[PDB]
Parts: C-alpha cells; sequence; structure tokens
C-alpha cells in the first residue's frame, strides 16, 4: 500500500518522502519518481500460515535448488508463529 | 570464464557440436583469405621486404611470438615450455625464413590453421570431469550445495567476501597470447 | 662439410664458408685471454674446462653435419656467435674484477619476505 | 614439429617462367581476386534486420540488474551484501535497516549502472539467487542520471521482466 | 652510514651549477612557449612564474635530491621544448580554477571542518 | 665498503619534493601510526602483528543526489604497512610529516590453573563450566 | 540454400571452389537452443569418508623458498638440458 | 629516420586498483587488458594464481 | 601425486636450477647476496645493486647459461625495507628454456646506471620505472615520462600515491579548455578490511623478528 | 630459576611451571585455535579445538587445561593434531544453522574463519539438524539461540566477570541450552560486552543488528567519555556516520570490556 505526502509525493517502502521545503524535488516535476506499488511488507502479510506438525521444520522455500538455504526453523513458540529470515514464510504448530 | 581453479561454468549442452559446425567450414574462408591476400601483387610488393628484422636484434629487444617465429628465430611456447595439456595436442610452429611483414602476416595465417588442428583434437578429447577443482577455498562450492551444506556456506561467504589466502611468493607464469 | 647451405634458418645470421677453423683460432683466443686471470677464480675453472673440451670434438670431425651434435648448440654458424660471446665475456671482467667477497650485506631485512 | 612458410622455390625453367611472365604481364592473380569477390557478390547478405530481425543470444546472459521476489511475494534480497563485497567495480551500494517486520530488507540498493561491468559476478554471490542479470540490453538512456539505478527501479525491472528471467535461471542453475 | 652514492651533485655548487644553466634555457624558454602555444599570458608573468616555482622547493639541503629535482626540472622543460605538452599542459601551472584557500583562522572557519 | 665518490650525508633524508604532494597535504595532515587491536568479536590474533600509516579524517559531505559519501580527501585511503615502528618512522621522516608515535599492545601474563577453578578454602571456584 | 543452381556455378566458377558443400550461415546443422536438464558429475574428492583438508590442502604443502647459498671434482651444469631441433611436419613439409 | 611512438593516450593504471582488489575482483582487469585475445589474458592469470596456491585445475 | 588437487612438483628439475644456482654463485660471488628456489621450479638470484651490468652480461654472453629474453623489469615497493623500491629484472634462456630473476633494492634517490647495453629491451622498459615508480636511472639515452600524463606530479606506484590520484579534469568554458582541478570524488572508494585473524598458512609464516 | 625449557614443535624456550600449553604456543606466535577459552576468563576445555597433539603421547592432549611439562614438542602441524581439529571443527559446524548471509557475525566469525584456515572443503552431514527457541532477553542484545555453539563463554563471564547470575545451561545433551530457563532480562551495567566475547551470532547487538559489515567499516581508536574511566573504545564509521563501538584492549583502562553506557 503506497502512502502519499501532504504534496502529493507517493512514498516508498522505505518511507523516503522528499519535503516541500527540500530543493531536491525539482527533479520530480515534468518527470514521475518509480514507486514499486507493490510494497514488499504486505505481499507477504496477506500470505497465510501453513500448519505442521513437528518441532523443527525445513524452510527451503520450495523451488529446490531454486530458492533460499535450507534454514531449519524452531516451532515451539505458542504466542510466536516461526517465521523464516531468508523468505518470511510464517510456519505455525498445531494449537494442541 | 576462466578462473583460478578450474573454469567457472561448464559447457552448455550441444554447443560442442556447433564448435564443430564452425571449425568444419571456417577452413574454407581463410582459403579465401589467403587467395585474396597473399597471391596478390599489390599485398607484396606493399608489405614483402618491409620492416625486417634480424634474428638476435629481434630476440634481444625483447620480441615475442611472431616477432620471433616469423623473423627465422626457432621458437614457441607451448612447444617448449608446456603449459596446461598443451603438450598433449599435435600443432606445427610456422616459421618464417626473412621475416617482414609478409612473412608475420603468413606466420599468422598459418597458426589459424594450426589453431583449427588443436581445436579438432582437444574438441575429441573432452573428458569426463568437473569444471572447478575440488578445493572449496578455492573454488566456489555448487549452487546445490551453497543452500543444503553448512560448509558450502562459508565457504563461499568468505570466498565472496575476501576471496582465498594465496601463499605469499612471487613468480612469472608466462603463456603466449596470439600476440 | 658437404653443400654449403644457403639459410642458417635465422636471418642476418650467414652460413660461414669458413666453419671449423674459424672457430678454432678464436677458441684459441678464448683460451689466451682467460690466461690474465687468476687459477683460484671460479670462472677460470668453470671456463677452461668448458674451453678446453670443445676445442676437442671440433678438431675431432671437421664435418659441419656431425658437429651440430656434438656440442648441442645447433647449426655451427651460431656455436661461432656464441663462442664470441664467451669471448666477450672473458674481456668483460678484464675489468670487472669479480672474485673479492661480496661487497656488502644486505641493509638489515632487506629481502624479508613476507614482510 | 615446426614448418616453415617462405621457402618455396621458383623454377627456372621455359615453363615456369612462362606462367610467372604471363601472370605478370596478363594480370591473373589480380583476376583472381576479382573472383573472389564476385562470387561473393552473387553471395546472399547475413545482415540481420534489426529491431525487426535480432542477433541471438544464451539463457545465460548478462546485463541489466534486476532483484527478484518469491513467489510469496516477498523480495529475495535479504542484504546479505555479497555482491557489495564481490563487485569489482564497487558500484553497488547497499544500506541495511531492521524492517518493521524484523527480517532484513535493503534500504538503499543503487548499483550505478556506468560504474558497473555487467561481470556476472553479482549473481553468484547472494545465495538467495536475489539480484540476477536479465536478458535486457535496450535501455540505452540519453541523460547520465537515469543510468543511476536505485532500488525503486531494480525493483520495478524485476517485476517488469520476472517471468523471463524466471525460466532463464530455471534452465540454467543446473550448470551452476 | 652517513657517506653515500651521489647522482651528480658531488657538491652543493654542483647542485649550485646545475640549477643555474637550468635557469638558463627556461629564461630563454618562456618568451616563446607562449608565441608558440598561443597562450594569453604575457611573458613577464611567465618568466616569474619559473622564478617561484624555482624557490617553492628550494629550501631542502641534501645534495641528492636538490639534482633530483634538477633533472625532473630539465626533463619537464625538454617536453614543452617541441610541443609535446599542449595549452592546457603549460596553463596547467598557472592555476587559474581554484578559489583562494583560506588565510585567516576566519576563513578556515567559515569554510567548514577542514583546518 | 661502497668506495665510489660517496658523499657523507649527514642530514636527515627529505624526499618529500620530488613525490609532489600538494603543499597543503604535508603540512596539514596529521600522520599517526599504531598496530590495530584485535577486533574484539574475533578472538583470531593474526593481525595485531604490523604497524600502519593511516591519516586524519576530513569531512564526508552526502551527495546531493542518491546520498554516496562524497569525499575530497585523496589521502584518506592510503592505508600503509609497516613491521616496526623504527621503520614506520623512518619512512615519516624521510618524507618529512607531522606525526605521532604509539606503544605496541603487549600482552601480560594470564596465570591460567584449571585446578584452581576447583577449591576448598578458595574463592575462585565456577559453579558452572 | 536458398539461392538457385545456375546463381551456384557461377560463385562456384568464380571462386573456382564448392561453396554450397559448406557455407557461411547457418540453416539447420545448428543444435536445438533448448536443450535437456544438464546432469553435472561431481568432484573427484566427493566421499563422505577418507577426504580430510590433512591429506589434499595445496595452500599448506607450499614451503617458503629453499635457500641453499646466503650472504649470512667439481663440474660445470646447466639450467636444463639443451633444446633439440624440431623437424619438418610430415603432414606439409613445405608450403 | 627516428621514430618515437608516443604511448599513454589510453593508459589506465590497471595494476594499481589490483592491489586494493582480490584476485577474484582482479580477474576482469586482464580480460580488458588484451581487448582482442581476452580469455587468453584470463589463462595467465589463472595459471599464475593457481601456480602459487599450488593447486592444478581440473582435467576437463 | 594421485591425487588430483595440489599440483605435482618436479624434483629433476627442481634440483638442476639449484644447482645452477650455486653454479652462477661460486663465479661471481662479490655481487651475488643469496640464491634460493621456490616450491614452483623458479629460481632467483639477487644481486648487489651496482651489478646491473655484468650480472646481466654474464646471463646474456654466457656459453652455459645464455639468458637473452629480457621478459620484464619490475618494481615493489617495500615501505618497512630501508631501499624500499626493488628494481626486479627477468631474463628467459632460448636454449634452456628457463627463467632467470635477479632483483637488487635501491632508495628514492640512488640511481642504477642504464642495462640497455645488455638488453636493449629494457631502455623501453626503464622509462616506465621512472614513469610509474619513480628510481631515475644513470646514464640513460633517453629517460621520459612515456605512459602517464603530461606533466604529472610524482609517482602513482609509491605506495603513499593514492588510488584516486590528486587533480581530477573537466572541460571549463569560460576557458575553453581542459581544467585540472583537485580531485572531488562523487563516491569515495569503500575500502575493505580484508584480513582474517587466524593464521593463514604456518609455513610461511614470519617467526619473532 | 624454576623455569621450565619446553622445545614446542623444535624450537625450545622456557616458561614458568604450571603454564598452559596456549600460553606456550602464543609465546613463539602459534596461535592455537580456540573458541570457549578467553585470556581474562576463567578455563572450560569445552570446544576440543584446541586439542593437538603432544610429543610421544598415545593420545591427544587437550592444550586448553592442560599444564605443560619439563620438556614438550607441541605437534603443532602434525596430521594426528589437524585430524582432531578438522574432527571438532566440522562436529561443532554440524548443527549450525544456515544463516551466515542473516547472522551479523559474517565477517567477524571465528566459526567463518577458522573454517576457511582449519577446515575442510565439503560437508558429510546427511540428516536433520536442530533448532533452538530464540531466548529473548533486553532490549539491547539479540539472541539466536539456534547458531550457538555451547562455549558457555557467556556463562562465564558473566559470573565471574558481571559477578551475577543471569543465564545456564539449561538441558542435557544435544538439548542443552545456554540461557535462563525462567524468562528475565539481564540487565548488568556492561551487559554489552558478551556480544563481543560470543564466538558467534548467537548473542549480537540489537541496534547495530543489519546495519553494516566489517569491511565497509573503518575502525577507528578513541576512549569513552560516558564515564570518568575514559574506557579505550574502537568507533565503526561505515560511510559518514557511527554504527557501533568495540572496547580497544589496554588492560589498565577498561582492559577489552566497555559498559553499556558507553558502547
Ligand atoms: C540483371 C539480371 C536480370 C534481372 C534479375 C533476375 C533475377 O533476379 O532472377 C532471380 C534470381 C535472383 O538471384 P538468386 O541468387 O538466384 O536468388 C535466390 C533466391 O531465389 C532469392 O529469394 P527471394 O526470396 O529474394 O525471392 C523472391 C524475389 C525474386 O526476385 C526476382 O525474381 C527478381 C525480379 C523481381 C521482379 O522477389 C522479392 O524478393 C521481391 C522484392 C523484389 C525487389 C526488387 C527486384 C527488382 C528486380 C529488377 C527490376 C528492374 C530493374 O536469379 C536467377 O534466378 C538467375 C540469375 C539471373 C538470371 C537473369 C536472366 C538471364
Ligand atoms: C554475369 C557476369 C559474367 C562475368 C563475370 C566476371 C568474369 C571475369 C572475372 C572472373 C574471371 C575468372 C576468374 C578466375 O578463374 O581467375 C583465376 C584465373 C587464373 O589465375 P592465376 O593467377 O591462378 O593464373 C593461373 C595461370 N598461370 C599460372 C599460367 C598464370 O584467371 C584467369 O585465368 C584470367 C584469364 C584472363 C585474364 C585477362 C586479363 C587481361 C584482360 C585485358 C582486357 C580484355
Ligand atoms: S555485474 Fe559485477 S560489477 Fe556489475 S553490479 Fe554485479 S558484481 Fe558489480
Ligand atoms: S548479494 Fe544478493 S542477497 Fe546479498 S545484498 Fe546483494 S542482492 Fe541482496
Ligand atoms: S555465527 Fe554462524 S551464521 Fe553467523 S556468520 Fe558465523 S557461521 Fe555464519
Ligand atoms: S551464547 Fe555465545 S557465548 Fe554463550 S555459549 Fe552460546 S556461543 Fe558461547
Ligand atoms: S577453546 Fe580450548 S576447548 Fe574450547
Ligand atoms: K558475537
Ligand atoms: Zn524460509
Amino acid at each position: 500500500g503506497v502512502r502519499t505526502s501532504p504534496t502529493g509525493e507517493k512514498v516508498t517502502h522505505t518511507g523516503q518522502a522528499y519535503d516541500d521545503g527540500d530543493y531536491r524535488r525539482v527533479r520530480f516535476s515534468d518527470r514521475q519518481k518509480e514507486v514499486n506499488e507493490n510494497f514488499a511488507i504486505d505481499l507477504i502479510a496477506e500470505q497465510p500460515v501453513s500448519e505442521v506438525g513437528s518441532r523443527v521444520i525445513s524452510c527451503d522455500g520450495g523451488g529446490g535448488a531454486l530458492g533460499h538455504p535450507r534454514v531449519y526453523i524452531n516451532l515451539d513458540k505458542e504466542t510466536k508463529t516461526g517465521t523464516c529470515g531468508y523468505c518470511g514464510l510464517q510456519f505455525r504448530q498445531p494449537h494442541h | 570464464y576462466i578462473r583460478p581453479g578450474g573454469v567457472h561454468q561448464d559447457l552448455p549442452l550441444g554447443l560442442l557440436d556447433d564448435i564443430y559446425e564452425f571449425s568444419k567450414n571456417f577452413s574454407f574462408r581463410i582459403d579465401e583469405l589467403e587467395e585474396m591476400l597473399t597471391n596478390n601483387r599489390i599485398w607484396r610488393n606493399r608489405t614483402v621486404d618491409i620492416g625486417v628484422v634480424t634474428a638476435e636484434d629481434a630476440l634481444n629487444y625483447g620480441f615475442s611470438g611472431v616477432m620471433l617465429r616469423g623473423s627465422g628465430i626457432q621458437w614457441d611456447l607451448r612447444k617448449t615450455q608446456p603449459y596446461d595439456v598443451y603438450d598433449q595436442v599435435e600443432f606445427d610452429v610456422p616459421i618464417g625464413s626473412r621475416g617482414d611483414c609478409y612473412d608475420r602476416y603468413l606466420c599468422r595465417v598459418e597458426e589459424m590453421r594450426q589453431s583449427l588442428r588443436i581445436i579438432s583434437q582437444c574438441l575429441n578429447k573432452m573428458p569426463p570431469g568437473e569444471i572447478k577443482v575440488d578445493d572449496a577455498k578455492v573454488s566456489p562450492p555448487k549452487r546445490a550445495e551453497m543452500k543444503t551444506s553448512m560448509e558450502s556456506l562459508i565457504h563461499h561467504f568468505k570466498l565472496y567476501t575476501e576471496g582465498y589466502q594465496v601463499p605469499p611468493g612471487a613468480t612469472y607464469t608466462a603463456i603466449e597470447a596470439p600476440k | 662439410a658437404g653443400l654449403l647451405k644457403k639459410t642458417t634458418g635465422l636471418v642476418g645470421l650467414a652460413v660461414c664458408e669458413t666453419p671449423h677453423e674459424r672457430l678454432k683460432i678464436l677458441y684459441t683466443k678464448i683460451l689466451d685471454v682467460l690466461g690474465q686471470i687468476p687459477k683460484n677464480a671460479a670462472y677460470r675453472k668453470y671456463t677452461e674446462q668448458i674451453t678446453n673440451e670443445k676445442l676437442g670434438m671440433v678438431k675431432a670431425e671437421p664435418d659441419v653435419k656431425k658437429l651440430e651434435e656434438q656440442l648441442q648448440g645447433g647449426q655451427i654458424e651460431e656455436v661461432i656467435l656464441q663462442a664470441e660471446n664467451e669471448l666477450s665475456l672473458a674481456r668483460k671482467m678484464l675489468r670487472w674484477k669479480p672474485w673479492e667477497p661480496l661487497v656488502e650485506e644486505p641493509p638489515a631485512n632487506q629481502w624479508k619476505w613476507p614482510i | 614439429t615446426y614448418k616453415f612458410v617462405n621457402m618455396r622455390e621458383p623454377s627456372m625453367d621455359m615453363k615456369s617462367v612462362t606462367d610467372r611472365a604471363a601472370q605478370t604481364l596478363l594480370w591473373t592473380e589480380l583476376v583472381r581476386g576479382l573472383g573472389m569477390t564476385l562470387s561473393y557478390l552473387f553471395r546472399e547478405p547475413a545482415t540481420i534486420n534489426y529491431p525487426f530481425e535480432k542477433g541471438p543470444l544464451s539463457p545465460r546472459f548478462r546485463g541489466e540488474h534486476a532483484l527478484r521476489r518469491y513467489p510469496s511475494g516477498e523480495e529475495r534480497c535479504i542484504a546479505c551484501k555479497l555482491c557489495e563485497a564481490v563487485c569489482p567495480a564497487q558500484a553497488i551500494t547497499i544500506e541495511a535497516e531492521p524492517r518493521a517486520d524484523g527480517s532484513r530488507r535493503t534500504t538503499r540498493y543503487d548499483i550505478d549502472m556506468t560504474k558497473c561491468i555487467y561481470c556476472g559476478f553479482c549473481q553468484e554471490a547472494c545465495p538467495v539467487d536475489a539480484i540476477v542479470e536479465g536478458p535486457n540490453f535496450e535501455f540505452s538512456t540519453e541523460t547520465h542520471e537515469e543510468l543511476l539505478y536505485n532500488k525503486e527501479k531494480l525493483l520495478n525491472n524485476g517485476d517488469k521482466w520476472e517471468a523471463e528471467i524466471a525460466a532463464n535461471i530455471q534452465a540454467d542453475y543446473l550448470y551452476r | 652510514g652517513t657517506s653515500v652514492k651521489p647522482i651528480f651533485s658531488r657538491d652543493m655548487n654542483e647542485a649550485k651549477r646545475r640549477v643555474r644553466e637550468l635557469y638558463r634555457a627556461w629564461y630563454r624558454e618562456v618568451p616563446n612557449t607562449v608565441h608558440l602555444f598561443q597562450l594569453d599570458i604575457s611573458v613577464k608573468q611567465g618568466r616569474d612564474k619559473v622564478r617561484e616555482m624555482f624557490m617553492k622547493n628550494a629550501h631542502v639541503t641534501d645534495p641528492r635530491v636538490v639534482d633530483l629535482l634538477v633533472i625532473k626540472g630539465k626533463m619537464e622543460l625538454e617536453e614543452t621544448i617541441n610541443v609535446w605538452k599542449q595549452r592546457t599542459h603549460i596553463m596547467r601551472f598557472f592555476h587559474e580554477t581554484e578559489a583562494p584557500r583560506p588565510t585567516d583562522f576566519l576563513s578556515k572557519f567559515y569554510v567548514g571542518h577542514d583546518p | 665498503t661502497q668506495d665510489t665518490q660517496l658523499i657523507a650525508v649527514d642530514e636527515k633524508l627529505d624526499i618529500t619534493t620530488l613525490t609532489g604532494v600538494p603543499e597543503e597535504h604535508i603540512k596539514t595532515r596529521k600522520v599517526r601510526i599504531f598496530v590495530p587491536a584485535r577486533n574484539n568479536m574475533q578472538s583470531g590474533v593474526n593481525n595485531t602483528k604490523k604497524w600502519k600509516m593511516e591519516f586524519d579524517t576530513r569531512e564526508r559531505w552526502e551527495n546531493p543526489l542518491m546520498g554516496w559519501s562524497s569525499t575530497a580527501d585523496p589521502l584518506s585511503n592510503l592505508v600503509l604497512t609497516f613491521s616496526t615502528k623504527e621503520d614506520a618512522v623512518a619512512f615519516a621522516e624521510k618524507n618529512g610529516w607531522s606525526f605521532d608515535v604509539e606503544e605496541r599492545k603487549v600482552p601480560k601474563p594470564k596465570s591460567k590453573s584449571y585446578g584452581a577453578n576447583f577449591s576448598w578454602n578458595k574463592r575462585t571456584r565456577v559453579s558452572t563450566k | 540454400a536458398s539461392a538457385t543452381r545456375v546463381i551456384q556455378l557461377l560463385r562456384n566458377w568464380a571462386s573456382g571452389r564448392d561453396l554450397q558443400a559448406k557455407l557461411q550461415l547457418r540453416y539447420q546443422e545448428i543444435s536445438k537452443r533448448t536443450q535437456p536438464p544438464p546432469k553435472l558429475p561431481v568432484g573427484p574428492s566427493h566421499k563422505l569418508s577418507n577426504n580430510y583438508y590433512c591429506t589434499r590442502d595445496g595452500r599448506r604443502e607450499a614451503m617458503p623458498p629453499s635457500i641453499v647459498m646466503s650472504s649470512q671434482e667439481k663440474k660445470a651444469v646447466t639450467p636444463a638440458p639443451p633444446i633439440k631441433r624440431w623437424e619438418l611436419s610430415k603432414d606439409q613439409p613445405y608450403l | 629516420r627516428k621514430c618515437d611512438p608516443h604511448i599513454g593516450l589510453l593508459h589506465r593504471g590497471t595494476e594499481k586498483l589490483i592491489e586494493y582488489k582480490t584476485y577474484l575482483q582482479a580477474l576482469p582487469y586482464f580480460d580488458r587488458l588484451d581487448y582482442v585475445s581476452m580469455m587468453c589474458n584470463e589463462q595467465a592469470y589463472s595459471l599464475a594464481v593457481e601456480k602459487l596456491l599450488n593447486i592444478q585445475p581440473p582435467p576437463r | 601425486d594421485t591425487r588430483p588437487t595440489i599440483r605435482p612438483r618436479n624434483d629433476v628439475v627442481h634440483k638442476q636450477l639449484s644447482a645452477f644456482g650455486q653454479y652462477v654463485a661460486e663465479i661471481l660471488p662479490k655481487y651475488v647476496q643469496q640464491v634460493q628456489v621456490s616450491c614452483f621450479n623458479e629460481l632467483e638470484i639477487f644481486i648487489h645493486p651496482d651489478g646491473v651490468i655484468p650480472v646481466l652480461t654474464f646471463l646474456r654472453d654466457h656459453t652455459n647459461a645464455q639468458f637473452k629474453s629480457l621478459a620484464d623489469l619490475t618494481a615493489v615497493d617495500v615501505p618497512t625495507r630501508q631501499n624500499r623500491f626493488e628494481i626486479v629484472y627477468n631474463l628467459l634462456s632460448l636454449r634452456f628454456n628457463s627463467q632467470i630473476r635477479v632483483k637488487t633494492y635501491t632508495d628514492e634517490l640512488t640511481p642504477i646506471e642504464s642495462s640497455v647495453t645488455v638488453y636493449k629491451a629494457a631502455n623501453w622498459y626503464e622509462r616506465e620505472i621512472w614513469d610509474m615508480f619513480g628510481v631515475f636511472f644513470a646514464n640513460h639515452p633517453d629517460l621520459r615520462r612515456i605512459l602517464t600524463g603530461y606533466g604529472f606530479e610524482g609517482h602513482p606506484f609509491r605506495k603513499d600515491f593514492p588510488l584516486s590520484g590528486y587533480v581530477e579534469l573537466r572541460y571549463d568554458d569560460e576557458v575553453k579548455r581542459v581544467v585540472a582541478e583537485p580531485v572531488e570524488l562523487a563516491q569515495e572508494f569503500r575500502k575493505f578490511d580484508l584480513n582474517s585473524p587466524w593464521e593463514a598458512f604456518p609455513a610461511y609464516r614470519q617467526p619473532p623478528e | 630459576s624454576n623455569l621450565i625449557e619446553v622445545f614446542v614443535d623444535g624450537q625450545s624456550v622456557m616458561v614458568e611451571p604450571g603454564t598452559t600449553v596456549l600460553q606456550a604456543c602464543e609465546k613463539v606466535g602459534m596461535q592455537i585455535p580456540r573458541f570457549c577459552y578467553h585470556e581474562r576468563l576463567s578455563v572450560a576445555g569445552n570446544c576440543r579445538m584446541c586439542l593437538v597433539e603432544i610429543e610421544k603421547a598415545p593420545k591427544v592432549v587437550a592444550a586448553c587445561a592442560m599444564p605443560v611439562m619439563k620438556g614438550w614438542n607441541i605437534l603443532t602441524n602434525s596430521e594426528k593434531s589437524k585430524k582432531a581439529r578438522e574432527g571438532v571443527m566440522e562436529f561443532l559446524l554440524a548443527n549450525h544453522p544456515l544463516d551466515c548471509p542473516i547472522c551479523d557475525q559474517g565477517g567477524e566469525c571465528d566459526l567463518q574463519d577458522q573454517s576457511m584456515m582449519f577446515g575442510s572443503d565439503r560437508s558429510r552431514f546427511l540428516e536433520g539438524k536442530r533448532a533452538v527457541e530464540d531466548k529473548n532477553i533486553g532490549p539491547l542484545v539479540k539472541t539466536i539461540m539456534t547458531r550457538c555453539i555451547q562455549c558457555t563463554r557467556c556463562i562465564r563471564f558473566a559470573s565471574e566477570i558481571a559477578g551475577v547470575d543471569d543465564l545456564g545451561t539449561t538441558g542435557r545433551g544435544n538439548d542443552m541450552q545456554v540461557g535462563t530457563y525462567i524468562e528475565k532480562m539481564f540487565m548488568s551495567e556492561l551487559s554489552g560486552n558478551i556480544i563481543d566475547i560470543c564466538p558467534v551470532g548467537a548473542l549480537t547487538s540489537k541496534p547495530y543488528a543489519f546495519t553494516a559489515r566489517p569491511w565497509e567499516t573503518r575502525k577507528t581508536e578513541s576512549i569513552d567519555v560516558m564515564d570518568a574511566v575514559g574506557s579505550n573504545i574502537v568507533v565503526s564509521t561505515r560511510t559518514g556516520e557511527v554504527m557501533r563501538i568495540l572496547p580497544r584492549m589496554h588492560e589498565d583502562i577498561n582492559e577489552e570490556w566497555i559498559s553499556d553506557k558507553t558502547r
């Protein structure tokens, strides 16, 4: 979800938004900023949480060799769905 | 492509056949070159007997390759100092008699034919083997092993941060360039 | 001997019409120029051994063909050049005086590899 | 083994001198040169009709960096910065920061197109195949600035191509 | 270890000697280099440019280095005489484009953190 | 031992004029040495064995564009190497440069006794290994 | 390929060669651009046993340059045996 | 009579940057050394480095 | 050498260079400081500065050495060592297919009489050394700045010379000519501290000096 | 005197009695690989990485805790010592999670650099791994306990140096975990010091986390000002701003430890 600034300046996922007083905004008129509308924060948020009944789940991320190293995910935290640092896919432990 | 410790990537499937397709016809185009240039009197009278250089003067000037072989000097790096597998392959060294621009020109085009010979032998001598040394401290581990094993992860990580630790010393490893 | 060759295989260097006796007389030159060198000097004991030997096989068979493979010096015409080069040295160190000991040891760790 | 080149000897007999004298007076090797070019005139050309015809390439082509994304949607680059360390021209400029979710994500990923060399080292660096060189070469520009790429352009390039480069690494990761 | 090999200047006078004709040639050099190279610089400020270059480094006392700038200055002159150097190279000594660096501590302070 | 018209040079060598560094960069540049302290997170020691020539850091203004750290300090990126401080100062004085010294960080004697970690009337007993 | 017959004999005559036997443009001999999955081999030392790095550690095997003479009967010797004269190529002895 | 082939017009301090980079990043310099026979330069660099490393390349 | 990772050693010629090294050492012990060979069958005999003439004149003319192919005239700065500049020769023997290499030590000022006589190939190399490292050589026919820019300042491969340099260039309209301003980089060279603090090779380790 | 001469790998050097093998090795300059041993901290002898073979012995001696005897040849480069080094090194590395690009210790990891020099060039592990629940303590130090090699340096630098009971080694065998069992928040004034003692990224600095990496930083040394001690510190400017503070070793003022308020 891209957000706009008061001067109509759409913000990027990093949060950069040049204010009106910034002289560095003059390259922006007559032209445009390229904004990755697919904000990386919310195309992972809508992804569901898979249910695997094990204490440690591999996280290859699909594609076999095409993915991220198979860092093993610890699954015993009931209050925290264990997510992978590489791909961010949240993994869960069946509700006992 | 050629990196310390082997070669980076492997030959794509079918490319060796394409090399044979090109090699089988490249001999024709050099017959076209020699016919166009070598025989024509304009090419000779403009380029032969021009820029001669004596053998002792040539070598003592630090010259090499086509400078020496064209000007009578009998020396080639592959034949004398055999580096890599160049000893196994067979070829001829087209040295010249006088050593002018024309003689050097003919020396180049005869090495071209000799290059085709070396291509023929090595292409038919392709072995079953890996493309890079089996030493992860100098060669990057396979991408399948990259994301599978911890040693491979570290070894590629460190090789791609600082590289590899080369033992001290110095050398003058020299091979003949096509120049 | 045989038929005198037309090309030596190297431009500039020509076939000598007087192969062996020319090489012999310049070889006697490199015996005598070596004379004014003291015997304890190493270059003498190397040279007169290498001198007095190849003065032998040249007079061992006056023919050009066999003598190419007596010395492994290639064609005789370049042996004239190289023996002349050896003559040049004997004149060179007649003034170099390279036999008293090493001039001075190198400044501290002047090689020291690695640092 | 060796071989001379210019060691042909001219024959002095009546026949041989006649051909050489005929060659000098009646230019024949010159006509031989003429015949070579004329035979090539009737030879079909090999001129690729750009832009409608385009030269061949290989699935390994390197150019036009573009960050990719996982099938879920999140971008691949975890800011492991091996590409930065490897980059032999130091064209890459990456600054990391802990994202609000918790996993890393580069807040600054500029690769200067006119410092880069397209050596293909960067794809071999990141183990998550985050940055790759796409098949594009059709990004010539008229101002020096637009060559200076950033994270936003890199992602936009990735989303633009993705599908083409998706099959490229699928047919090449076996070799790698 | 104070005793070391000299290049050309066995003493100070020979170092003073070589500086002399170096300026003799260079003083005779300024009017024409402007003339051929079409430099918009009068002869006068060309001449004393060589002057303050000459004592911009005329403070060192080691005889081994002073003649090294002599040959360095010697050959900077040779490169100029034969139109090898171009307009940018001759002008390059005549610094134009940069503003004078600060003189008082007030000016050092006002520009930035630089000293 | 090298007798060829040698000149008895009694003055310290000053090669500063040959190297032709800018005058503002030979006086207004404090040049310092020390042997690097080991990176505390890394127990390895094979880096605190050499002296280095490093300089003072000038200003680093952010670029008006994307934001590279534009610098105008050519001498900043000049980390040299030195086997001993005596050779380090020798380079410093040979091209006379405003310099300061620093002493080699030398380890102290760690009196280690694994038998001490367990005791009867001594308090160095460790509760958990 | 392409061309017609009477053109071929025209360029065949003018060049004195049969160009139709082999040309300089690829038509159908080119290998198919898409290829099967290239199952690559493994390393020569790829084994779960007796492959410790104690054996193959070439970087470690290197020894500092072996010193023989330092500042701090006999016979003459050569740096290498004198080279031997190559013979004419029996394939093409004279161009 | 006398010829002076002045050079430098393309000069790049190739080995000056080679010192600051490591061996792998140094490899593209060699490919750009001779812009005619590029991989032959790669051959020389790879042979030199693996000569110091006391490691020989695989026969393939 | 059943293992294919390490390169095989070659002992027959390895002993041959050492024998030849002693052979050269005994002849001219006035100038050879020390001689040694490495693992990769590369022998190096070390000479004194004023020895550029006869040692090469030896290798160029000896009937049993005859090293005439001048390979390269390199220099290696070592700031630690007093004679930081280390001029390195390299010769190749045509008949005996070997590579000799002689190197000396030299200060910034101390000269070397030009070895263009033994090898005129050194002449063109000799220009580069004074351009590239800055070491002046005595009695040189024409020792010129040939590879660096016209009117350059200093010697770039002295390890005290910045990689970026000292002067940058641009075309200036108000003078209609290229003006050499001091460098002002758009981006600073991000130096990388690439030195593992653990022992790399116990073999070549320097003992406590 | 009572000094004892020991012919370490040949070269013979005297040393005070009771001195362990490592001090003899580093006396020559032999940096013997170690993980669970830090100079000013109690001895564990746990990692078994400093196993070096002593001459005239049928067993490899644990050089960490073992004192030196009257005359001994430390086989530093022997095959047996390197075999012992290789066996335990891949042993620690076996259960190590594959997060070098993710873990902040990348480029300043002992487990990384040691494997470059004293390590294999491939793997022989085919089974799965073990993942540990990340103990959450402090908004100032981050714990990734799957990366822990259980060198117990944290627990000793805690109980001896900090003099506070904070961490434990709860569990048994492969399942023994370094932590607090019951949840807490370790809060010492010098709490920001275990980050550096940790040979791996099991404990890292939260604010500096995911911000900069070794080769970018150009370390500059200075002293602390937050306290009257004036602790020697190392600044970590990367591109014109300060990332992290390292406790420069000087012994008298601060050794190589600095309190949180300074780092
Ligand atoms: S292709 Fe090479 S130069 Fe370009 S960004 Fe990648 S690593 Fe850097
Ligand atoms: S190497 Fe790949 S994963 Fe690492 S920072 Fe660069 S793009 Fe991201
Ligand atoms: S601590 Fe573990 S994950 Fe982190 S860099 Fe070291 S080996 Fe890699
Ligand atoms: S958390 Fe770190 S210091 Fe503590 S035992 Fe584990 S690896 Fe050692
Ligand atoms: S370091 Fe000695 S056993 Fe862990
Ligand atoms: K740590
Ligand atoms: Zn994952």
